[PDB]
RNA sequence: GCCCGAAAGGGUUGACCCUCCCCGAAGGAAACACGGGCGACCGUGGAGUACGAGGGGAGGUGACCGGGGUUGCACCGUCCGUCUUGGAUCACGGGGCAGGGAGUUCACCCGAGCGGCGAGGUUAAGGGGGUCAACCCCGAAGCCGCAGGGAAACCGACAGGUCC
RNA sequence: GGGUAGAGCACUGAUUGGGGGUUUAGGGGGCGAAAGCCUCCGGCUCCCUGUCAAACUCCGAACCCACUGCCGCCGUAGAUGGCCGGAGUAGGGGGGCGGUGUAAGCCGUCACCCGAGAGGGGAACAACCCAGACCGGGGUUAAGGCCCCAAAGUGCCGGCUAAGUGUUACUCCAAAGGGUGUCCCUGGCCUUAGACAGCGGCCCGUCGAGGUCAGGGGCCCCGAAAAUGGACGGGGCUUAAGCCGGCCGCCGAGACCCCGGCGCACGGACCGAUUGGUCCGUGAUCGGGUAGGCGGGCGUGCCGAUGGGGCGGAAGCCGGGCCGUGAGGUCCGGUGGACCCGUCGGUAUUGCGGAUCCUGCC
RNA sequence: GGUGCCCUAAGGUCGGCUCAGGCGGGUCAGGAAUCCGCCGUAGAGUGCAAGGGCAAAAGCCGGCCUGACUGGACCCGUAACAGAGGCGGGUCCAGCCGCGAAAGCGUGGCCUAGCGAACCCCUGUGCCUCCCCGGUGGGGGCCAGGGAUGACAGAAAAGCUACCCUGGGGAUAACAGAGUCGUCUCGGGCGAGAGCCCAUAUCGACCCCGAGGCUUGCUACCUCGCUGUCGGCUCUUCCCAUCCUGGCCCUGCAGCAGGGGCCAAGGGUGGGGGUGUUCACCCAUUAAAGGGGAACGUGAGCUGGGUUUAGACCGUCGUGAGACAGGU
RNA sequence: GGUACGGCGGCCAUAGCGGCGGGGCCACACCCGGUCUCGUUUCGACCCCGGAAGUUAAGCCCGCCAGCGUUCCCGGGUGUACUGCCCUCCGAGAGGGGGCGGGAAACCGGGAACGCCGCCGGCCA
């Protein structure tokens, strides 16, 4: 499976370690989306993270949404149908699906930014920084759920 | 009261046995042999007063560069020095 | 808000202002039609429309603008230098103005940035000439380097054999 | 690899009581003709019961450390590492952990912050919360907040408090013991007549419907005395503008998104009298800063050269404009009456707010 | 809690053996100990503290020995990471030797404490050297051992200042402030009981819970040329934790009175003697002659008796110069 | 191929300690003497030397016993005690609570366990 990780807290006041992490992810500033896949290796990673992100399962169509609206090239130039059907032979819906089901890694699109920079949540988040999403909260892991707040920061 | 290290200091569990174990070792450590590259565990017998580290570095892991009498030459590293020793073969064990 | 103007800044070869057409980033309405919820409210369509920093165009108008002095209203704001963990401090120094006022020179040693010659490099004191403190020529005495080891007596080496 | 927390008595040492067996290492007496055959307060070895350990361990974590392989990150736009050179620093503090101490504090430890850190909040606050800062603009959120002071709710549903209790995350809040004052969860004994209330010597007619004992929880009440006039920040608030369990919309930063502009680092192409320049590319992985190191520029006096200005008015002075991040440069007008500037390369008694600084004036 | 040593064996090696205690057997007062058997994981012993280690031994009993040596090398620790003179320890190469049938072990003590630079001197050993050359006496040099600095990475070393001086410091005491409350003052819970009998009219043990910061201490945040002063006189204001004055309750309240409590801070709370005194003690009156806070209120308001600056005397201490949280 | 036989070892108690019962060509012990090798601060007991009349009683071999001790397993105790990270959660404070992760010891009940492996030999047939 693929795992969506937003870092959601700032790092003064966080461990040298929790630091060091979050920049091995790639999650250097608040508001910014990673997609992972669902390993050992990284699980521990995210388990150190647990209290400074949100996490979950990620879904075939928000992954297209997410790709046309906010996916990046070298530069900072968007990606476009054209540029895809041409380096491959997809459209964004189907190399999405691909994507999340196995069969090919976002990384084989030639000059893919790996990091998805969003604006913060439309309506707030609806839950505190300093706690659990299973206790009320923000932080932590949701599952499908992620998809919606994903859609709101798009 | 400020206290240098020395050999002995805060040796009291660490150089002790369990009391069944409680003597001469059998003789397979006495007699392994080692090869130039092979990593090796120091571990401490405390029944044998010959070729004995410095009780600091019990617990690491270090390479065998070579041999010298019955005992070997282990390089280890701490922190950027890399240190030498001359240990007895029955204060090691190979890795794996 | 009251007052003043030079033209060194701009401007009738068009100041300011008014209306209409086009493109438009991120973002993003309401009225309204149905429905869900005890409710505060929400979902669907309206609609990614109307708007929207900004980027262009067209016509009406006809003389200011930028600036400056002082001052009103609202929001914000406990001086300067200093040691000190810590300065608005009841810690020290601090009436005003103008002029003055603090990493210099030599000798020895360690390094560098450049330049000349190169198994050699360099002259000192001094001397000779001239258009006479500038310029040109001479002068290796000495110093460093070219072989070291050793307290000393003493002894005295690869100008290329193999590999990565 | 390791003996900490916890736990326990298998070693070392501490520690209650009983039920028994050997009786005595030993002073007490008793029938003690005498330390006597025999016993009494006591020692030795068991079993059952009860307690302990910073300098005890039959056990034993979480955690930390070294090493191997993989995942991830950095690195030929040259890392790790090594050589050369220039420093500053030897009074630390907040917060968390440990030892000591009545405590305040003292001594260490971790290395998030202050120091050397702007901005938004907590009434003001060095280090508590959000968040790390080139410039000009447009939007969305964070911490927290929405009766007035003060931007946004006199918001919704269920319940509690009658003490202005409260209206305090922390910085900066008084108990042992009592009250069933009120709202609730439980468990036993009663109840076709029970707990009294009356006429009489347990009850008949009496009243007729629920009562009584125990345990538990929530909010409040008592326990509760100080000195200039006064503090939930203030006004004030009682089916709240308080508290509990939950929910729905809004406001709110320099954070995050977007547009434009400046610089830096690395790489590349081209053009050059010589420490250069115009352009292109990349930057989620560049943009705070004390001590301190490094780079480029502005200004002042004299020299060798070169280009120039000035009685048709030089320097200096007063007042105003334009350029420049800026140190500063240059123009206009006025005053003045004799010298001055630009560029290249050298040189220096070369830049003041402060020294209870010096001289002079006020 | 220990060391600043001791050992020709307590050092090296080879062989053989196994300890403390308990029980049952015998002579013996406690009997120290000698004799016999069994059990017995080390409870013993080890040159020495503590911790560790050790059972056909690292312990006991014996035999032969002197590796407690010469010449040299590389490593670790003191001093992690992260630099070091001197000191200590480890692994080896050669030489000459010891024990042993041999394999093997031996560079002091089963491991960790028992000591020390430059300069100078003494001893051992064999070589180099001393101003034109060569002899003799004497001198200098290289190597090894030794002689000491315990303030132990190493000066050769007694005091007074009140006649005092300079530079500085709140990095550091006296004092006001700030913090804390062991101590202190003021309370409370329960109830041992005392009270003719009766727990609580009054008194209340031992244990346990608190308030205040006006008593003393603890700490060292502020202040080293802010003012450093105690007491008294003068003048203003505040609190209640109430002595009198107003009003009430209980009583082991007959009355007159007493004792214990509640409300209440509007007014009052004075004059004198000895002492520098605050305080405390005493006298006569009095309704009673309460106490605290305000930089222990108040010296740009007064006073200056006290608070040992400079002069001087006594006692005591000290060789003395001098000193005294002693007096005058 | 067989043997109720032995030597050198490894792992060092799941192997030990103890108890019970069985056996003798070869073998392994006990047993008789001590002149000689070696020796007993006295004993030919132990060590050493010489040999078997004779014994299966001991050691040894073989099988069993869950009595003590030891190791492992399942379940309870119990996700208890303790603990790493985050918290504008509670509480006057101490000290506790919530979320994500780890996780015992004693004790209790029920099961397995009275050794496994290597090298070379001997004797009978």
């Amino acid at each position: 499976a693929k795992l969506a990780l937003i870092r959601l807290r700032s790092g003064i006041r966080a461990r040298g370690e929790v630091r060091d992490t979050l920049a091995m992810l790639r999650l250097h500033r608040i508001n910014h989306l990673v997609i992972v896949d669902d390993t050992p290796s990284y699980r521990g990673m995210i388990q150190k993270v647990k209290d400074y992100i949100t996490w979950g399962e990620i879904d075939k169509e928000t992954l297209a949404k997410l790709l046309r609206k906010r996916g990046r090239l070298i530069g900072n130039k968007p990606i476009t149908d054209e540029y895809v059907k041409e380096k491959l032979g997809m459209t964004i819906e189907e190399f999405a699906e691909k994507v999340v089901n196995g069969e090919m890694k976002l990384r084989d699109l030639p000059n893919i930014k790996p990091v998805f920079r969003l604006h913060p949540p439309r309506g707030g988040l609806k839950g505190s920084k300093k706690r659990s999403f299973k206790e009320g909260g923000a932080l932590g892991y949701r599952g499908e759920k992620i998809n919606e707040l994903i859609e709101r920061m798009l | 009261v400020k206290k240098a290290h020395s050999f002995r200091r805060k040796t009291r569990g660490k150089l002790s046995k369990h009391p069944r174990r409680r003597g001469l070792p059998p003789l397979t450590r006495f007699l392994q042999e080692f090869e130039v590259g092979q990593k090796v565990h120091i571990v401490i017998e405390p029944s044998y007063h010959k070729g004995m580290p410095d009780p600091r570095f019990h617990g690491r892991t270090g390479t065998v560069v070579g041999k010298r009498g019955d005992a070997y030459i282990v390089q280890i590293t701490d922190g950027g020095k890399v240190k030498t020793f001359f240990i007895h073969p029955v204060h090691l064990r190979p890795q794996k």
